[PDB]
């Protein structure tokens, strides 16, 4: 059962993935079914809408008081228009080097998944703002 | 009587007390047989006093 | 006490006061100034808990008596149907009242170019009908209630070619507890 | 015996859970004999209200008799996927996301290859707000 | 069934989650339509 | 919910922590209670014994093939002798310069727990051998 320490190891570890967005990066959005893991690629998915991420993506990394984790927000995106239509169902992110970073998952507002979206329901040519999306490391 | 239909998350226990006095604990004297989580993950089993 | 009437009372300046059984009427009243509580109110905290009809009122609002929108009869037809052919029946378990017009029924269809003619028959006699075009429709209609064993059946007058077509309608019930 | 409301409420707040800002499930079914075919569009319903369907179908379920039946089944809206289920002898699971659906939204469901059996059964399930119309 | 006569006989049974129900007729029949239905009771829990 | 990306992620987090380990470190297990969390100072449980960690401790990461995590192989410390016997409740390291990095809990050797011991209660001077030193990172 191990229990970071807030200050010596939970920084440490969200800082240590988080700063290399710093270069910036983008969101991508794919009809699904949603890839098995990162290493496999886009094969049969259809891209919905695209997003970048300001530099710097993430820094400087807080602990979150009262909980058991450590927050650090990011940038703010702009809004994009959707390149097709349909309902949104998974998402990916790329660094500025286009790395496949993480895989996460959307669904309704209220959700907990990694976007939450006012309705999956999307057509084509009506965009929507990034209210916000931040990061939190478990202690 | 307290009677904990289900198996539910709240055990039962039990209190008494007068209008000012202090209060008392039935728990706290009787002799309980125990079914301590084997805590293997995911092996859960809830369960206590009913 | 006698001949039993009631002492005026009137204060209007802001002075401060505070009231310990002043005995007074127990109509309506109106008082200037700071009031202060000296009664403790541990026997038999400030009086007018009457809120509480706030509550109850919350409480009556929302309650399990009214009709319900639950009730939906879905039917889901592949391929096609052919002139005066039936798609779909279903029996009536529970007294259930329909919508006029058939609003909130709804159909879709692949075939957008699919146009043709929905009638609605219970027992003998029609009761609805839906047309439809472009592989869209519309649904056109008064109410009339359902009872308990009565068939609710719906035909194609004329032949249609399609991939898949749903049609869903929708009705109320009265909520009801069982045992 | 005043101060009645220090445990009136407490009497109160044990009916507070009425219908109201709560949803319940409703449940969506299939029925299928004899086996199917490859490509096979083998049920659809058209949506009456709005309806919520929590992330992986939680609470889906497929029953048949095969025991050694295979393939994969899609859950089809329109032109997008937003779910599948696997199948391997006899046992199915259940994998996607969360989604919205929404009146005028029509829900597919298409064979993948080519399937043998006496009959199948599936049976989804997703949230509905409580309404009145009195 | 016994010209349109329909007579139900069985007894009170549950059915729990995992478990499918399956109707098997006994002979051949001729009609244009068949309805038939039937009512279960259910417990009102909710869903969040 | 969250699925990283191994080689790009995965393996840069997972070094991000145990390189502090380079210069080894200490080990500290004490009889119960167990605090709450590694700010905690202790205050009233007895320690057992003192294991000094090699240095380097860990690292550097590794991927683990048909698995779902990463795996950071460790170091071995020598059997160390323990003081009174006492019945062990939970663990606790601190890096070579002392800081506290983690908590840790005790259990038998098929527990799920970090530190598995051949028996539950450990007599007085009683040298026990090391299982194993292995760090593990979900993917």
């Amino acid at each position: 059962a191990i229990r970071f320490h807030p200050t010596n190891a939970a920084l440490v570890a969200c800082n240590a993935v988080v700063d290399l967005f710093d270069a910036g990066g983008s969101i991508e959005v794919y009809t699904g079914p949603q890839p098995n893991d990162p290493t496999v690629a886009v094969s049969t998915q259809t891209l919905l809408v695209t997003f970048a991420i300001p530099a710097p993506g993430y820094g400087p990394a807080e602990l979150v008081p009262g909980q058991n984790y450590v927050r650090a927000p990011g940038a703010l995106p702009a809004v994009a228009v959707p390149g097709a239509s349909g309902v949104a169902a998974w998402a990916r992110v790329k660094n500025n080097a286009g790395d496949v970073i993480f895989d996460g998952d959307v669904g309704t507002s209220a959700s907990s998944a990694f976007v939450r979206l006012s309705t999956t329901n999307l057509t084509a040519g009506v965009g929507v703002s990034v209210t916000a999306s931040e990061y939190r490391q478990p202690t | 009587r307290s009677l904990k239909e289900g198996i539910g998350i709240t055990v039962s226990d039990l209190f008494v007390a007068t209008g000012n006095g202090g209060y008392q604990s039935i728990s706290q004297w009787e002799a309980t047989t125990f079914l301590y989580e084997t805590d293997a993950e995911g092996t859960s089993i809830d369960g206590g006093r009913q | 006490p006698d001949p039993r009437t009631y002492g005026a009372l009137t204060k209007t300046g802001s002075c401060s006061y505070a009231f310990q059984d002043f005995a007074r009427s127990n109509m309506a009243e109106t008082v200037t100034g700071a009031k202060w509580l000296v009664s403790n109110g541990r026997d038999i905290l400030n009086s007018h808990f009457e809120g509480i009809d706030n509550a109850l009122q919350t409480l009556q609002e929302y309650s399990p008596l009214g009709r319900s929108v639950a009730v939906d009869f879905g039917f889901s037809i592949i391929g096609g149907w052919s002139a005066d052919e039936t798609v779909g029946v279903h029996a009536v378990s529970h007294e259930t009242v329909i919508p006029s017009n058939m609003a909130g029924s709804i159909m879709v269809t692949d075939s957008s170019t699919l146009d043709g003619v929905l009638n609605v028959m219970v027992g003998t006699s029609v009761v609805g009908t839906v047309t439809i075009t472009d592989g869209a429709a519309v649904f056109a209609s008064s109410e009339f209630n359902l009872d308990p064993g009565q068939l609710v059946r719906i035909v194609s007058t004329s032949e249609g070619t399609f991939e898949y077509v749903g049609l869903t309608l929708v009705g109320h019930r009265q909520v009801v507890y069982v045992d």
